[PDB]
C-alpha cells in the first residue's frame, strides 16, 4: 500500500484539478447564458419597435387610400355633371 | 482506507460538478434556440407588414394615375363646354 | 357499468392521444429551433469569411497602389539615366 | 340511471369526437415536422455551398496577394539597381 498510496495521492491531485476546472467551465456557461439573454432581449426590443413603426405607417397609408378613393368619386361626379351639360349643349346646336 | 474514502468522495464530487455542468450546457442551448426562434417569428411579422404596406403603396400609386386620367378628361370637357358656350352667342 | 366502463376507457384513450400530441408539439419546437440555430451558425461563418475576404481584397488594392507609386519612380529614374547617358557623349 | 345513461352516451360522443380530433392534430404536427426538416436541410445545403464558394474565392485572393508581394520585391530590386547607376553616373559628371 506504500505505493497504492502514491497512486491515490496522485488521483486526488487529478481529481481536485478537474473539479476546480469544471467549476470554471460552469461559471463561464453561466456568463454565456446571461449574455445571450441580454443580447436577445435587446434584439427583440429592436424588432418590436420596427414593427410598431411599420404598424403606424400602415395605418397612415390605409387612411390616405381611404381619402384617395373619396377624392376620385367626387371627381367622377362632377365629371358626369359635364356629360350632361355637353349632351344638352349639343341638341341646342342641331336645330 | 481513510485516504481511499476521501479519494472516492472526490470522484463523487466530480460527478456532481460534471452533471451540473451538462445541464448548464443544455440550458444554454435551450436559451439560444429560444431567442433564435422568437426573433425569427417577429422577423417574419415584419416581413408580412412590410409587404402588406408595400402592396398598398403600389396600389395608391395606381390610384393616383387613375385619378390623373379622369382629371385630364374632366378639364378637357370644360374646354368643350367653353367652345359650345362660345358658338351660341357668337 | 359496462357502459361506464367503455366511457372511462375512452377517457383514458383521450389521455394517450393528448399526451402523444403534446410531445409531438414539443418535438416540433425542438426541430424548429435546432435548424434555426444550425443555420445561424453557418450564416455567421459566411459572415466571417466574407469579411476576411473583403479585408484581403481591400489590402490587395492598397498593394496595387503602392506598386504604382514604386513603378512611377522606377520609370522616372530610367529617364534620368537617359539624360545622363546623353550629356556624357554629347 | 335511465338519465345517467343519456349523459354517458353524450360523453362517449364528446369523447370520440375529440379523440378523433386530436388524431387529426397529431397528423398535422407530423407534417409540420417533415416540412421543417425538408425546408431546413435545404437552407443548410444552400449555405454550405455559398461557404465553399467563398472558401475557394478566398484561396484565390490569398494567392494573388502572394504573387503581388513577389512582383513588388522584383520591382524594388531593379529600382535600387538604378539607384546605383545614377550615383555612379553622377560622380562621372562632377569632375
Amino acid at each position: 500500500t506504500k505505493h497504492e498510496i502514491s497512486e491515490m495521492n496522485r488521483m486526488i491531485q487529478r481529481l481536485r484539478a478537474e473539479i476546480d476546472n469544471v467549476k470554471k467551465q460552469c461559471a463561464n456557461l453561466q456568463n454565456a447564458i446571461a449574455d445571450a439573454e441580454q443580447r436577445g432581449e435587446l434584439a427583440l426590443k429592436d424588432a418590436r419597435n420596427k414593427l410598431a413603426e411599420l404598424e403606424e405607417a400602415l395605418q397612415k397609408a390605409k387612411q390616405d387610400m381611404a381619402r384617395l378613393l373619396r377624392e376620385y368619386q367626387e371627381l367622377m361626379n362632377t365629371k358626369l355633371a359635364l356629360d350632361v351639360e355637353i349632351a344638352t349643349y349639343r341638341k341646342l346646336l342641331e336645330g | 482506507s481513510e485516504l481511499r474514502r476521501t479519494m472516492q468522495n472526490l470522484e463523487i464530487e466530480l460527478q456532481s460538478q460534471l452533471s451540473m455542468k451538462a445541464s448548464l450546457e443544455n440550458s444554454l442551448e435551450e436559451t439560444k434556440g429560444r431567442y433564435c426562434m422568437q426573433l425569427a417569428q417577429i422577423q417574419e411579422m415584419i416581413g408580412s407588414v412590410e409587404e402588406q404596406l408595400a402592396q398598398l403603396r403600389c396600389e395608391m400609386e395606381q390610384q393616383n394615375q387613375e385619378y390623373k386620367i379622369l382629371l385630364d378628361v374632366k378639364t378637357r370637357l370644360e374646354q368643350e363646354i367653353a367652345t359650345y358656350r362660345r358658338l351660341l352667342e357668337g
